[PDB]
This record gives C-alpha cells, structure tokens and sequence, in this order.
C-alpha cells in the first residue's frame, strides 16, 4: 500500500533499523517500527473463460 | 506528497495506478518547490539567444 | 508502539489500517441528532451567499453587497426544518435552502487570532469543525413570486 | 409540508468580527489533532 509521513506527508518508504524492519520517511527523522504483520493483497482478476466454441 | 495524492484521487485503482509517478520522484532527491523549479530551469530551452 | 501516532491510510476516513483487535447524512437529521440524541454543543461552518436580503443600515451606501459585517447583534432569522428533510432558513422576507457542503475529513480548527497589543497577541483555539452548511437563495419560489 | 420542528433562531455577534482567523490542514486528518504538541510560536503579517 501507500503510505505517509504524518509529520510531513511525504511517502513513506520500508528500511531496516538496528532492530526490526521499519517504515521512514526520506526527509525527516519520522519513522515507525513495525509490530505486527502487514499485508496489501491484489487480488488479480484470473482467467475465467473456458473457451469452447464453434 | 499526501496532497498530491489526495488531489488525484482516493480510490485503491488510483493510487496503484500513480505509485510508480511517485517512486520516481523520490528516486530524485526533489522535495521542495526550489529543487523542482531548478530541475525545470535545468530543462529549459532559450530562445535563440 | 504509541496508539495516536500511528501510520495513516490515505482514506482520510478509513485511517485505522491497523487495529487492536460512512453514510451521506442531511442537514434535518444531523440537527435532529445534534438536539435530540444529543445535548452536546457543536461548531459549525456555513457559507452564507454574497449578498444578504438586507441593506447596509446607515453604513453610507447603492444596492451594494449586504454582508454579516453590517448587520448587528441580535435575532437575523429563524431556522424552519419542514417536512420530508425540506431544510429552510427564513431570514426575513425571503426564505434561503440550507444543504450539507463537501464532507471534509481534514482537520479544521476554529481558532481567535486576537491581537490586543500592537507588540503581541492572543490564539485562542476556539474549537474543531467538523460539518459545511452551505445557504442559497430559494431562486424557483423567488421567480414564481414575480 | 409544515415546518414541524426545530424553528431554531439565528443570532449575530461581532465581538470577534476582525479577530477570527479558521486554520484547516490539508494533510492532517480530523481524528489526529495538534492538542497535545506543544506550540513554541506563531509569525503573523496583520
Ligand atoms: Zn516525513
């Protein structure tokens, strides 16, 4: 997903601390370990059709 | 860059559709009106003296 | 992790991406809840149209705009909430139409910037806004009346 | 359609006509609030 810095508002990207992975910000010190899972499915449309004619 | 977002559009298709826009611009390092007006200025043509 | 500082999801309504574990509403109802479920008082945000159905009294002039800045204190209008949701807001002689403005989800806070000394001033956050009224002329009843 | 309920009346006050300024933040939303964060100053140009 998308995501951004309260502080500023600028996109928020996924890094590595010195302790756990963390989402930061690029242009302030703004960051937020991550606790939990976190998941963003797509869900993609599959291919349906059978496609038997004539 | 939230603003921007919200300018576009809130819904989820949107916002897949104008990750990649933003990726891009962070990839540069413009983040304030100065930094992007030089880039335009650098993009710049005179004409003909 | 701090429970009010958490990431924000960009639907500014739908901001809990994370957990521990809306409907379009009328001006009618939401008066209706705001007095009868609720006691609770609440600031609001109208948008009055350009010209009030009034003149500058005694303002030196024209048929020029007639704003709130000219009015004075005191009763201007009464609110009427009809039948079938009709929310109406008669200020006068003519009646205006009162409608919900754009929901906003972003913060907006009521504050008094008031400067009492020409060297320092006073902020005083009156309070948080939450739901835009917009008033506009009746215009079908103000054409069928002449 | 009668005017049922709520006949709400519609006062004026211009104690703070000059003095009321409304501040929204357009990336903040309402559920977060500046309550808490202490505030060091404010410029302003009258
Ligand atoms: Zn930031």
């Amino acid at each position: 997903m998308l995501l951004f810095c309260p502080g500023c508002g600028n996109g928020l990207i996924v890094e590595e601390g010195q302790r756990c992975h963390r989402f930061a910000c690029n242009t302030c010190p703004y960051v937020h370990n991550i606790t939990r899972k976190v998941t963003n499915r797509k869900y993609p449309k599959l291919k349906e059709v059978d496609d038997v004619l004539g | 860059d939230q603003e921007i977002v919200q300018m576009i559009g809130t819904e989820e298709h949107v916002m897949a559709a104008f990750g990649p826009s933003l990726e891009e611009c962070q990839k540069a390092q413009i983040f304030t009106q100065m930094q992007a007006l030089k880039y335009i200025g650098n993009k710049v043509r005179r004409q003909r003296m | 992790i701090i429970n009010i500082k958490k990431e924000k999801r960009e639907t500014d309504e739908e901001t809990k991406q994370i957990l521990r574990m809306l409907p379009k509403d009328v001006s009618v109802a939401e008066l209706l809840r705001e007095l009868s479920l609720t006691k609770e008082e609440e600031l609001l945000f109208l948008q009055l149209p350009d010209t009030l159905p009034g003149q500058p009294p005694t303002q030196d002039i024209a048929e020029n705009a007639c704003t709130l800045a000219d009015l004075t204190e005191g009763q201007v209008g009464k609110l009427l909430i009809r039948k079938s949701g009709r929310v109406q807001l008669l200020l006068g002689k003519v009646t205006l139409d009162v409608t919900m403005g754009t929901a906003c989800s972003f913060l907006q806070e009521l504050v008094s910037v008031g400067l009492g000394d020409s060297r320092t001033g006073e902020m005083t956050v009156l309070g948080h806004v939450k739901h835009k009224l917009v008033c506009s002329p009746d215009f079908e009843s103000l054409l069928d009346h002449k | 359609d009668d005017p049922v309920v709520q006949e709400i009346d519609v006062y004026l006050a211009k104690s703070l006509a000059e003095k009321l300024y409304l501040f929204q933040y357009p990336v903040r939303p309402a559920s977060m609030t500046y309550d808490d964060i202490p505030h060091l100053s404010a410029k302003i140009k009258p």
